[PDB]
């Protein structure tokens, strides 16, 4: 992506660095953040033998999918709502993710403002 | 893959078998409608090869690529895996303009 | 079994690519002494080949009419 | 090398023209590259001069080299086809006939009666080929791969066993 | 640059025998003179002879041999869903907690 | 394949010749020798023979292709190498 | 047209070799006696081959030559000079040395670091 | 790959002579990888077998 | 263990006494009879041998090597009877008794539980072998084969029967169960490092040592048939069971006296396995892979573990079969034409339908594929030497695909391709040759479904 | 018309 | 049922009772019926046909007992007599260490395919098991060599010993 | 045989071949299109990409650049 | 055969080049021993080092699958050199050429993806976040210990 171009081409300093990020307080500019809600349980997700990788903030609607297709066997084309559900909520933390790089990427630019203005 | 590839040797074999063990493509030709279901056979594995959508191909080979560029992956990989797909179609038309269309090229007695 | 060709005074090239390429070698002043060996290639049934287009496209009329008339027996079948 | 100027320039023009065939792969467009390059040979037939005509040859040669094809088209059945020896494993040579167990032999009593009749035409002609050959056979030994035929009736060409009664070219 | 005369007639004399070796060659009505030597039921005892008799061969040798020494047949663990009742001991799964029901 | 016979052969050797240009249809037979009856040379026997080769599709080595001057021959040594004796 | 260069394992074409063309008498007389000898062994090999009564294996002494020579031949005419005195060094004991210091050296530091318990055998007890 | 693939295709009818590239022989002679290791690996293996090891 | 050796001294009467077409008959069917018996030493306990007296013991070690000697005897039969048929009679028995003396020697020599004991018929094997070698071979150089045969046993063996008995007067006893308890180590020293080399080399020779091996692809291709069969199958396992018995006595010094030999069979079977890519004779082929094959054996038995012992003992009992079904097989090609040359005859597997078969499988047994013994043995030292140093894995895994190129390689050249056509007399397989073939390979297979038994006593 | 197939003896 | 659940423990079977929510058919209901029918059913007869064959002939094997003698540190030095005791009794208890290490590591095996994908949580206890048996099985028997003995592995033992000795006298 | 070979002729063709490869032809087309009918979203995109240069400061909890 | 027709030392004089040349059915202009260099050659002919590939397919070979004559002499690397081994044929492209655009082509390639391993291509997102302090219980970490605490927040 452009990103991509502006870190490698541009200037790297005021561009999120994948592999650390973030490098700024959870609560700095955010005066009192919720913490992420998890509805399935530890052993919910141990009981329904979630992959590891599987067991995010979306794993109780990937338990309701697999009971699903259990009870609907034969029928593979059933579930489909179900499906929705869980594809829709990781949708929506892939979001996340990517605001959370936003983020990152704003106060890099502030920070490097915030001293440039320093500086001089 | 195991399903279009195995069809496509078949298909291979049965050109082969029709013009008493020629495999060079430039001795094929006209063998479109002369011969209509190893052709359709052939048409369709070469579709299913190339990520056609919603043949047998594509439930693996489209979401392998857009998995691949995604990743946090070597730059030099995805660009050379991306142009192969490309080079897919290349020879598969090779096969489909060379054996099947224009004018036969095989020997005379058919 | 005697195998009966057919007769040979029936290959000509004219109406073919063949009488193409032997107007382009009379104007340098040549002949092609076997493009009558050639004409059967381009006579009778393998006249007139499909496209590459035309060849992906086999079927697609009929498979387009089945998929017009199953989407309208879905359509109503979900309305009423 | 063994091949006459006449030999060398015709074996070069059918090369070149299977190796203008696999460029061009259409017949048309072949037959119109065929005639160009077949000017080019009838404008030097002529030639007198040895001399010039050698060096016409080497040029041609040079150009052939440059120009081939990286991947000619062969015969299957050619040396290099696809092909090429898929049949040896099924040529048997017919003196494994003579080990046949006796109760395998009664299954073709028919053709092995016949077969009884060329072995017995083998060993009656035997000694007349070997004698042609010693009268016809300068000093020193033969200096060509040529033989003779049969001069006379009921002499047979000598040396001709393994040349008639070799396997079929699609034996099974 | 043709045959020389001596060529051509010992390809015209061998040719001669040559196709009378490969007329022999043709097999006479009586050989090979041998020695002294409708779906539905085919393809049923193929399938008593090679899947019910195996089948049977198997499963009593899985039954009573295989399944009575430790760990020779491990499965891995029925997956358990909030909801599911346990056959074993009826025990109701509890379901899980309530979503915020977001749907689009 | 279907298998060839020395008339099946024959047939198509003259075919052949018949669609060349350079022969004269007429005065043509199985014993016409090329250069001394028809009239050609040697760069158009080697097209003959190449022409040949397509025919039946298999190739004639040079050495052996330049003695053919005939159609007899060339049905001689196709059969010969046919295994062909009706 | 760059010019052939020919390798040991790319020959060069006949069609593009001098040698083949601009042929004298005295090359088309070699040709003569090559072509003299190879027909002269061809009519005692046939003479054989064809033979009604033969049965078994056409001695050929070529063949035995060839045995002969990459056997028994040998050691007859081995010379110790500087050529095979330094190959025999260098192809005998030169590897058996090298693989001494690589196995030596590789098994000195693996003792070191098991003495020390730096070396991880957690699970190791089939050797 | 279908729309440039049937433009090169359709460039074989036309009647122009085109001397190989060298792009064109690397890809039909595999890159030269055969011709190179089938017979650069198999004869300094197999010389050493005769003329070292065994000589 | 008298009752085998009564038995097999047995034979030599029976063979006398027989009429005068009847002593292969008579020898090979009471021959296959003592070979039955044999199987009774399988009376093998996890932590104590089968101690019969005070001079023979059996163990796992010995036990499967007895097997596959009293087994061999009669195959050793059948490969013979058809190149001796034109023999005088006399001298037909005697070369029956040259191999029935060789059986009693190496069943006592495998059971012998004194060293000194073992030294004598382990030395005693070289007469009937030497004489069978230059007695009944076909070349002129049998003779030469001979000599060098019996000096390279001889100039190892004398250093060893000093040792043996300077070992003696300072332990005080050669008996094998004594030597268990009472063995002390061995201390770095100049005299040690010899007494070392004097109880290694004798066994090294024969196995052969890659440097010391000149003598077995002289003796391997002069010998008959018979004769290359013991030789492959068991005299060279006289080698590694000695050194597996003796190295009990040679701790701690084997940790750096080994380094010299083990990088001498690591390299050598490298460049054993190379030669038999060029090797233009098919006798000599098998014989320098058995050079290759013996090596891993060597280097097993030096490196001393568990899994190299039990490797050690399987590469010991598949080789022997295989070898040994190799030379047979090479030999019915050879009594059709009279040659070794491997390229003289091509194209066989046209001709001999069933005999490719063998060929087949006795290649594939050869290259170690799984899951035969061949491959069991040899894999099961190659996971020993991986934990002896990583490195050697590289060395391993070349030798597997040379192995490959020259098993297939010899498989190709005779058996595919085009017949010669000048060679006519390639008559049918015989019974006895079927049967000579199967009665290697069905036995090796076999073995796959309980291979415990040839896992020596480390198992 | 069929032909004489030439192959090694089987019986043994 | 035949072998010890303490020796090869096996957690409570839970198998979820069946809940369909279609309305079709269950192709494996159908195929299980059969299979019982056609399969089991024929199998069971004809095993306990083969038991009432064993129960008219029932008779008895035992498994070897081994009485204790005296370990090789209770041997005189060059005592065969003694030492051949000591020596058989320490590679029966070898061979037996080797079957224990066999068992753990079997439970070990069978509880990650039992847990599937939760195996790296539920089969922690067979892990530490597994790793406390095989370090005690390496200090008995690790590096003796392929002539191991009852003597090697009390000089091994004492050389562990005598450095753990020396460690304390750090501390 | 059922079909015998020809001349320089184009071949003879049964009925059933002809009609089996045009209906299976036809059977490919439709699967495509009822598939392109009811999951396009599959070949164009399940999900909206969010562009992230739209996003409010305060969305994303950048203070104001003074304190 | 007899000793008089097997292999023997380095000619040493014009006479016995032209003995060993009669031996080996060659010409004695033709015939060639390998240097005298005290390798173990003897007088056996040298002979061009090419390939049985090369030679003419189409001509009758007493061995055809080897393409040898009978009597003729054979290479002293023929079984090297048989059809299933080392071929010398020539090839379209000079053999220097070939090695360039090889290794040519290999290196810039091992280069190119050295290069695209410092470039990693990713995407604009944050890192994917896993609940109960990071999943640290499943993942096998110690339950007798509190993990440092990892929280997750909104946005
Ligand atoms: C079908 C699927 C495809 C599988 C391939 C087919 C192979 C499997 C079929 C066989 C199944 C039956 C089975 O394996 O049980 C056999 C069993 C192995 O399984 P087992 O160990 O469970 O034994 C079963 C019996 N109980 C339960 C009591 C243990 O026994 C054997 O393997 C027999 C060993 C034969 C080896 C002896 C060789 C003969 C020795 C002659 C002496 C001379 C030889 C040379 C000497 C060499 C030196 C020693
Ligand atoms: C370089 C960097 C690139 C990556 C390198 C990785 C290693 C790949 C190279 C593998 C070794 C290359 C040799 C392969 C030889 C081969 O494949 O056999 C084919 C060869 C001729 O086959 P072909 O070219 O198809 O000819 C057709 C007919 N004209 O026919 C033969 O000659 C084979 C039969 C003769 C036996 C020769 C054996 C040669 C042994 C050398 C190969 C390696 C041996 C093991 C060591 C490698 C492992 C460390
Ligand atoms: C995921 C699967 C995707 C499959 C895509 C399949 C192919 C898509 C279309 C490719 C391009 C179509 O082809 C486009 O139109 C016509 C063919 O109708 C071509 O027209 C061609 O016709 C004749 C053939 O008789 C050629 O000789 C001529 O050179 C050219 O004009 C154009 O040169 C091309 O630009
Ligand atoms: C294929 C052939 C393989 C050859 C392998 C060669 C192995 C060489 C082993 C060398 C080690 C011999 O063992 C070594 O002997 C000397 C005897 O002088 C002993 O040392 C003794 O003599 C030396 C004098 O040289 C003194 O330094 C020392 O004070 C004394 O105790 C060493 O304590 C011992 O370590
Ligand atoms: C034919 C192929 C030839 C290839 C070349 C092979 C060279 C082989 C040299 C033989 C080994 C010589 O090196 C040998 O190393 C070992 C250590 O590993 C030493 O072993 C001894 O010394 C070490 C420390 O040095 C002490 O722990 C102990 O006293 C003892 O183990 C020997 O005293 C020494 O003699
Ligand atoms: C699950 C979806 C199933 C969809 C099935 C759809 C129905 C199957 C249709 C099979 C078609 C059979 O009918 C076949 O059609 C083709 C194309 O029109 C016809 O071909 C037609 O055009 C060609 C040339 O343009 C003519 O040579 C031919 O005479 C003409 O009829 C065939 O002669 C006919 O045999
Ligand atoms: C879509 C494909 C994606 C991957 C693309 C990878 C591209 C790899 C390019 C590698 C090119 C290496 O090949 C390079 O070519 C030139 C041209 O012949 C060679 O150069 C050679 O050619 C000519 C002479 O004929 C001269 O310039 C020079 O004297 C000679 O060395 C180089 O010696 C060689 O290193
Ligand atoms: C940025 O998002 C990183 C992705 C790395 C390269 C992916 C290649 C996509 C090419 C887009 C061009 C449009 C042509 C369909």
């Amino acid at each position: 992506g452009a990103h991509l171009a502006r870190r490698y081409l541009g200037d790297a300093s005021v561009e999120p660095d994948p592999l650390r990020m973030p490098t700024f307080p959870p609560d700095y500019g955010f005066p009192e953040r919720k913490e992420r809600e998890m509805v399935a349980t530890q052993q919910e997700m141990n009981d329904a033998q979630l992959v590891l990788q599987q067991r995010d903030y979306c794993a109780h609607y990937l338990i309701r999918f697999l009971k699903c297709k259990r009870d609907s066997f034969p029928n593979f084309l059933a579930c489909k709502h179900e499906r929705h559900d869980w594809d829709y909520c990781e949708h929506l933390d892939y979001v996340k993710r990517m605001k959370e790089f936003e983020r990152e990427r704003r106060l890099l630019q502030r920070k490097k403002r915030r001293e440039q203005r320093e500086a001089d | 893959h195991a399903f279009f590839k195995a069809m496509l040797f078949m298909c291979s074999g049965s050109i082969i078998h029709s013009l008493n063990d020629e495999q060079d493509i430039r001795k094929m030709g006209g063998l479109f409608k002369a011969m209509p279901f190893t052709t359709t056979a052939l048409i369709v594995g070469s579709l299913a090869l190339t990520g056609m959508p919603f043949l047998t191909g594509f439930y693996s080979k489209d979401l392998i690529i857009e998995a691949a560029n995604t990743s946090y992956t070597n730059a030099w990989a995805l660009l050379m895996t991306l142009i192969a797909t490309s080079f897919t179609a290349i020879y598969s038309t090779r096969i489909i303009f060379f054996a099947l269309l224009g004018q036969p090229r095989f020997p005379t007695l058919v | 079994s005697k195998m009966e060709l057919p007769d040979y005074k029936q290959w000509k090239i004219e109406g073919t690519p063949l009488e193409t390429v032997q107007e382009k070698l009379a104007a340098r002043g040549l002949r092609d002494p076997w493009g009558r060996n050639e004409a059967w290639r381009y006579m009778g049934g393998f006249a007139n080949n499909v496209s590459f287009v035309g060849a992906l496209l086999k079927g697609f009329k009929w498979g387009f009419a089945a998929f017009v008339v199953a989407i309208g027996a879905e359509y109503y079948l979900e309305s009423q | 090398a063994y091949l006459t100027h006449q030999q060398k320039v015709l074996r070069l023009y059918k090369r070149a023209l299977r190796h203008l065939e696999s460029w061009c792969i259409h017949r048309d467009k072949y037959r119109y590259f065929a005639c160009l390059l077949r000017a080019r040979f009838d404008e030097h037939k002529n030639e007198k001069d040895m001399v010039k005509a050698t060096q016409l040859l080497r040029e041609a040669e040079e150009e052939f080299w440059h120009g081939q094809h990286p991947q000619p088209y062969i015969f299957p059945e050619s040396p290099g086809g696809t092909s090429y020896e898929r049949y040896e494993c099924y040529k048997v040579p017919e003196w494994c006939l003579d080990d046949w167990h006796p109760s395998e032999k009664a299954m073709y009593p028919d053709y092995f009666a016949k077969r009884e009749q060329w072995k017995k035409l083998r060993r009656e002609s035997w000694e007349r080929e070997v004698k042609q050959l010693q009268e016809e056979t300068p000093v020193g030994g033969p200096r060509t791969e040529a033989l003779p035929p049969a001069r006379k009736q009921g002499d047979l060409p000598p040396l001709w066993w393994h040349i008639v009664t070799r396997p079929r070219e699609r034996p099974m | 640059s043709g045959y020389t005369p001596e060529e051509k007639l010992r390809l015209q004399q061998l040719r001669e025998l040559r196709r009378r070796w490969l007329k022999d060659q043709e097999l006479s009505p009586r050989e090979p003179v041998l020695p002294p030597q409708y779906k539905t039921y085919r393809h049923s005892i193929f399938a008593f002879t090679h899947v019910l008799i195996p089948v049977w061969i198997i499963h009593y040798y899985l039954k009573y041999h295989v399944t009575t020494k430790p760990y020779t047949i491990v499965e891995k663990k029925p997956r358990i869903f909030p909801g599911d009742t346990i056959l074993e001991t009826g025990e109701v799964i509890p379901p899980m907690k309530e979503f915020p029901d977001q749907h689009h | 394949a279907p298998p060839l016979t020395l008339e099946g052969i024959k047939d198509r050797v003259l075919y052949v010749l018949k669609l060349y240009d350079k022969i004269d249809p007429e005065k043509l037979s199985v014993n016409s020798h090329f250069m001394k009856d028809l009239g050609l040379d040697s760069l158009d026997q080697v097209e003959i023979i190449m022409a040949m080769e397509d025919e039946f599709g298999f190739e004639i080595p040079d050495i052996d292709a330049e003695k053919l001057m005939c159609p007899q021959e060339i049905v001689d040594y196709i059969a010969d190498k046919k295994d062909v004796y009706e | 047209f760059p010019k052939y260069e020919a390798s040991r394992l790319s020959s060069l074409p006949t069609t593009l070799d001098p040698a083949e063309y601009d042929i004298s008498s005295e090359t088309r007389k070699a040709q003569a006696e090559r072509l003299a000898i190879r027909s002269r062994l061809k009519r005692e090999y046939q003479l054989q081959y064809y033979d009604p009564s033969r049965r078994g294996v056409i001695e050929d002494p070529a063949l035995v030559r060839w045995t002969y020579a990459r056997s028994a031949n040998i050691y007859p005419n081995f010379r110790p000079n500087t050529k095979t005195s330094l190959l025999g060094a260098l192809f005998g004991i030169g590897p058996l040395v090298f693989w001494y210091y690589v196995f030596k050296t590789d098994r000195d530091r693996k003792e070191k670091l098991i003495q020390e318990g730096k070396l991880d055998r957690t699970f190791n007890i089939s050797y | 790959g279908f729309i440039l693939a049937l433009e090169i295709s359709n460039m074989t009818k036309n009647l122009k002579y085109h001397y190989p590239s060298n792009a064109f022989k690397f890809s039909t002679l595999l890159g030269y990888f055969p011709t190179i290791m089938h017979r650069l690996a198999p004869y300094m293996n197999l010389s050493m077998s005769q003329k070292s090891a065994s000589s | 263990m008298l009752k085998y050796i009564i038995p097999t001294i047995m034979l030599m009467p029976l063979t006398w006494l027989s009429k005068n077409n009847m002593i292969w008959v008579n020898s090979t069917a009471h021959s296959l009879l003592i070979s039955f018996t044999s199987l009774l030493l399988m009376n093998q306990f996890g932590d104590n041998s089968l101690n019969f007296s005070l001079l023979f013991f059996s163990d796992s070690l010995s036990t499967p090597l007895l097997i596959l000697t009293m087994w061999l005897l009669p195959l050793m039969l059948m490969a013979s009877q058809h190149h001796l048929s034109k023999e005088n009679l006399t001298r037909k028995k005697l070369f029956i008794t040259m191999l029935i003396s060789l059986q009693l020697f190496l069943i006592m020599t495998f059971t012998a539980m004194e060293l000194i004991l073992f030294y004598i018929l382990f030395e005693a094997t070289l007469v009937p072998t030497l004489i069978i070698i230059t007695r009944w071979g076909n070349q002129t150089e049998r003779l030469n084969a001979g000599l060098y045969f019996l000096f390279y046993t001889l100039a190892g063996s004398l250093p060893l029967l000093v040792a043996l008995i300077y070992i003696q007067n300072t332990v005080g006893s050669l008996n094998f169960l004594m030597l268990q308890y009472w063995v002390q180590p061995v201390h770095n020293s100049w005299s040690n490092v010899f007494m070392w080399l004097a109880c290694m080399m004798a066994f090294m020779v024969k196995m052969p040592l890659y440097g010391l091996h000149l003598w077995l692809p002289k003796a391997h291709v002069e010998a008959p048939i018979a004769g290359s069969m013991v030789l492959a199958a068991v005299l060279l396992k006289l080698g590694g069971y000695g050194m597996l018995r003796i190295t009990l006595i040679l701790n701690p010094m084997t940790d750096f006296m080994a380094y010299p030999f083990i990088m001498l069979s690591l390299w050598g079977m490298i460049m054993t396995s190379s030669i038999c890519l060029r090797q233009t004779d098919l006798k000599s082929l098998i014989a320098y892979s058995s050079v290759s094959h013996m090596a891993l054996v060597i280097v097993a038995i030096l490196i001393q573990t568990p899994w190299s012992y039990m490797g050690a003992t399987a590469l010991m009992i598949a080789h022997g079969l295989t070898s040994s079904m190799l030379f047979c097989l090479a030999n019915s090609n050879y009594e059709r034409i009279h040659s070794r040359t491997m390229i003289l005859a091509r194209g066989l597997q046209t001709l001999l339908p069933l005999m490719a078969t063998w060929w087949l499988l006795a290649s594939l047994t050869n290259l170690a594929l799984p899951p035969t013994i061949n491959l069991i043995g040899e894999l099961f030292v190659v996971m020993s030497t991986f934990s002896w140093s990583n490195i050697t894995i590289i060395l391993m895994g070349v030798n597997m695909v040379i192995t490959a190129l020259y098993s297939l390689y010899m498989l190709i050249m005779t058996q595919r391709g085009k017949y010669t056509y000048h060679i006519n007399n390639i008559s049918p397989s015989f019974t006895r040759e079927n049967a000579l073939m199967s009665l290697h390979i069905l036995p090796l297979l076999l073995l796959t479904l309980n291979p415990k038994i040839i896992l020596g006593p480390l198992y | 018309k069929r032909l004489f197939i030439i192959k090694p003896s089987g019986f043994y | 049922d035949s072998w010890d659940k303490d020796v090869y423990p096996e957690p409570p079977r839970r198998t979820p009772a069946p809940s369909p929510q279609t309305s079709l058919p269950n192709p494996i209901t159908y195929l299980t019926k059969a299979f019982d029918l056609l399969v089991d059913r024929p199998v069971t007869l004809v095993r306990e046909f083969i038991e009432r064959q064993h129960a008219k002939n029932k008779y008895y094997y035992y498994h070897r007992e081994f009485r204790r003698v005296p370990d090789i540190t209770e041997c005189q030095e060059k005592d065969v007599l003694c030492m051949f005791e000591a020596e058989m009794q320490w590679r029966r208890d070898y061979k037996v260490d080797q079957e224990i290490v066999n068992i753990i590591q079997e439970r070990l095996k069978a509880c990650q395919q039992r847990e599937g994908e939760s195996h790296r949580q539920n089969c922690a206890k067979e892990l530490e098991q597994f790793t406390q048996v095989v370090k005690a099985y390496q200090d008995r028997y690790h590096d003796l060599g392929a002539h191991y003995s009852a003597r090697k592995c009390l000089a091994k033992q004492k050389q562990r010993m005598l450095a753990e000795r020396k460690a304390a006298k750090e501390a | 045989a059922h079909i015998e070979p020809r001349y320089r002729q184009f071949p003879q063709l049964t009925r059933s071949q002809v009609i089996q490869a045009e209906f299976f032809s036809a059977t490919m087309w439709f699967w495509i299109l009822w598939r392109f009918w009811h999951d396009s979203d599959a070949v164009l995109g399940h999900f909206p990409y969010p562009d992230p240069s739209q996003w409010t400061d305060e969305e994303l909890g950048i203070p104001p650049d003074d304190e | 055969i007899t000793k008089d027709m097997l292999p023997g030392p380095y000619p040493k004089t014009p006479e016995e080049r032209a003995a060993a040349a009669k031996k080996y059915n060659m010409r004695v202009e033709d015939y060639e021993p390998y240097p005298d260099d005290g390798t173990g050659y003897g007088d056996y002919p040298k002979l061009p080092d090419r390939s049985q590939q090369e030679r003419d397919p189409w001509y009758d070979w007493d061995h055809p699958d080897l393409r040898l004559n009978w009597g003729e002499p054979m290479h002293w690397d023929l079984d090297m050199y048989i059809r299933n081994r080392v071929d010398t044929s020539p090839t379209p492209v000079n053999w220097n050429l070939m090695c360039k655009h090889l290794f040519g082509f290999v290196a810039f390639m091992l280069f190119m993806f050295w290069v695209g391993e410092t470039y990693p291509a990713y995407q604009p997102v944050g890192p994917k976040q896993y609940p109960y302090n990071n999943l640290y219980l499943e993942r096998g970490g110690d339950p007798n210990k509190e993990p440092e605490p990892v929280v997750h927040y909104e946005i």
